[PDB]
């Protein structure tokens, strides 16, 4: 009857969508290219039990040089890890002359700031990302005093970034774009942060595969 | 200056697992076109085939559990078996084991029945 | 429940996963 | 015809005409001293509840403002402040200055509240770029609300030159103490923490009449107990430290001016 017709719909539905796997998994094994860059560099590993080490010799070894950004989106606790274990991370040892960018919540903005001032590092600038609406209109959200419709991201530097790499007077600090998907972050900052730093070697902790760009060495659990 | 397609694939080599990279430093595409703990890796494709050399075809529940690990959908390994014989109906060899080279040579003979009645299509004939 | 199954944010996979299970749902409701 | 960018994030500008200074003289305590960071503030106030420090920093060796010593001399008394909220101007290069001598004297980070600088002279260039609209200044199309379309309000910020990224926000600290015997009574979510208002490629630390209006009535509905009533007079729960005459002659706040 009803359910006679039904299994004939879903076999009809399974015919039609088996076309559409052997397809895709056809045209995969054939050369087809995905969105990721290929320069990319991502590793799969989490922070807490990632050699950092490694990494250290590998780039030491293949660049003569260290990193001259590290991006930061740390899943605070509100996967929200830590902030102390956030804290312990070897950045003293991953970088001797350049900047970072920490993303904070309002939650967490004291303790970005006390984080990068504990690693060695001085703030000296700070984007704002101005989530938007598709009508040109601010998303406004939700708080205790006011309703939140921002988001942080705080920057330190170390050594002499002054010898012939990085540019000054580029970019801005405000962000204005639309909120995009999860909890993801523009690629705004990664033109900024091209922009400042022309042909680097850069790092990103706490990356997802929207974050894989080129010249990016990218560390996320997800990956 | 620096090569940045050398030392990407380099520090890729070193640092990247065996998923992400092609054992030259190459991306490995296909990881990244599918999402993640999905990907049927070519060890994978190699458990399968001697699965399906050892036990017989359809019994997905013994490859399942001995020849993957504990975690393997049954649909996937009837799709990938499927691919494997070249036809998208498994129905008329449930129950034979088959090898590497009857495998092969059973993909060519489907390969050559749906060129040779022109209704073929992505390595399945038309069942 | 083919209007759940069939939306713009699974894979083929699982829409295949998805409907395996309804087809042995079906044949198993109806012997 | 008005559905523009810059139109739909300026609709403020016509909803928050500012008030008339008041004229009875028990509306407002307005006090002229010559160094605030030697003045003992306790003797010319009470328990206040919003203490808007109108700081204007200096940063250079060659323009006019105050430093963070003005701020480390400053002296807060622990009962001038006991259930209050200081709003502070801050600025990049001196946020953790500002930050750490502001929680030694007991006050916590809280909230930001962002002024998005634009330009009403990049705009005024974009239109006559694409391009009636010849003899008008930038000063006149803020005193006249007479603004030019634009779509894309990305490229009329303030870019102000900085060694790093350009300096196009304006940045309002907000620091609570906090005490357990008293309570603060507030008013949650009636104010957006992010704030576009037009300014001038000459002065970008001059936020406009009506900005300064906005800033004011979100201190106001923010803390209701201490706007002006009749319990209020001649116990004002609001002090401001730089005082200026432009809009801080008001209902219910103290005025401290420095050498006028
Ligand atoms: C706040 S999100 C950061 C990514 C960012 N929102 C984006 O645009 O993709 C936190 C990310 O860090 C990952 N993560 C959580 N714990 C981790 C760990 N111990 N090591 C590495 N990555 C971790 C999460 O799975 C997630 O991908």
């Amino acid at each position: 009857k009803g359910l006679q017709g039904l299994l004939q719909d879903i076999e009809k539905r399974i015919l039609h969508y088996k076309q559409l796997f052997f397809k895709e998994q056809n045209e995969i094994a054939n050369g087809k290219r995905s969105m990721v860059p290929d320069n990319s560099i991502p590793i799969c590993s989490d922070v807490t039990k990632l050699n950092f080490q490694a990494l250290i010799d590998a780039q030491m070894r293949h660049a003569g040089k260290m990193f001259d950004v590290i991006m930061m989106a740390p899943p605070w606790q509100l996967d929200s890890l830590s902030d102390e274990k956030i804290q312990n991370m070897p950045i003293q040892s991953l970088q001797q002359d350049g900047f970072i960018f920490v993303w904070a919540i309002n939650a967490k903005y004291r303790v970005t700031i006390k984080m990068i001032e504990n690693w060695g590092y001085k703030l000296v600038d700070e984007i704002t990302w101005v989530k938007k609406t598709v009508n040109g209109k601010i998303a406004k959200g939700h708080g205790f005093y006011l309703q939140h419709a921002k988001e942080s991201c705080l920057i330190g530097v170390k050594g002499d970034v002054d010898n012939g790499r990085f540019k000054k007077n580029i970019a801005s600090d405000v962000i204005f774009s639309e909120r995009r998907g999860q909890s993801q972050k523009p690629e705004e900052i990664y033109q900024y942060i091209n922009q400042l730093c022309p042909n680097g070697n850069y790092l990103e902790i706490f990356a997802r595969r929207n974050n894989l760009h080129d010249n990016w060495v990218s560390i996320g659990n997800e990956l | 200056p620096l090569d940045f397609t050398q030392y990407a694939k380099n520090m890729r080599k070193d640092l990247s697992n065996q998923d992400i990279c092609l054992e030259d430093g190459a991306l490995n595409h296909s990881y990244f076109l599918t999402k993640k703990g999905q990907y049927w890796t070519p060890l994978n494709q190699k458990a399968l085939q001697r699965g399906i050399e050892l036990f017989g075809v359809g019994n997905w529940k013994e490859i399942n559990y001995d020849e993957f690990s504990g975690k393997a959908n049954i649909v996937e390994l009837e799709l990938r078996t499927c691919m494997i014989l070249g036809i998208n109906d498994i129905t008329e060899y449930y129950g034979k084991k088959i090898s590497e080279e009857e495998q092969e040579e059973i993909k060519k003979s489907n390969i050559a029945k749906g060129k040779k009645e022109n209704k073929l299509k992505d390595n399945i004939y038309q069942k | 429940t083919l209007e759940d199954i069939e939306n713009e944010k699974f894979t083929n996979l699982e829409i295949l996963t998805h409907l395996y299970n309804l087809k042995a749902e079906i044949v198993r409701r109806l012997a | 015809p008005g559905e523009d960018q810059l139109s739909l994030l300026l609709k403020w500008r016509s909803s928050y005409i500012p008030p008339q200074k008041p004229t009875n003289e028990d509306e407002y305590k307005k006090i002229i001293c010559k160094d605030i960071s030697s003045e003992k503030l306790e003797q010319h106030a009470g328990d206040v509840s919003a203490l808007f420090i109108n700081i204007k920093w200096k940063l250079s060796e060659g323009q006019s403002g105050k430093s963070i010593e003005d701020l480390k001399k400053l002296a807060i008394s622990d009962k001038l402040i006991n259930n209050g909220i200081i709003f502070i101007w801050s600025e990049k290069e001196i946020l953790s200055q500002i930050v750490d001598v502001l929680e030694a004297k007991g006050f916590n980070y809280i909230e930001n509240f962002m002024i998005n600088q634009l330009s009403a002279d990049k705009a005024l260039e974009m239109q006559r770029k694409n391009q009636i609209w010849s003899d008008i200044t930038p000063e006149q199309c803020i005193e006249q609300e007479k603004f030019p379309p634009n779509n894309y309000v990305q490229d009329i910020f303030v870019n102000s030159e900085y060694s790093f990224f350009r300096k196009s926000k304006k940045i309002l600290l907000m620091l609570r103490k906090f005490n357990k015997d008293a309570q603060l009574e507030l008013r949650h979510q009636r104010t957006s923490d992010i704030f576009f208002d037009i300014f001038e490629q000459n002065k970008p630390n001059d936020v406009s009449k009506k900005g300064m209006e906005f800033v004011y009535k979100m201190i106001e509905t923010l803390l209701p107990k201490a706007n002006y009533s009749e319990e209020n007079k001649g116990a004002f729960k609001m002090m401001e430290l730089y005082a200026d005459d432009k809009s801080q002659p008001r209902k219910g706040w103290i005025s401290v001016y420095e050498q006028e």
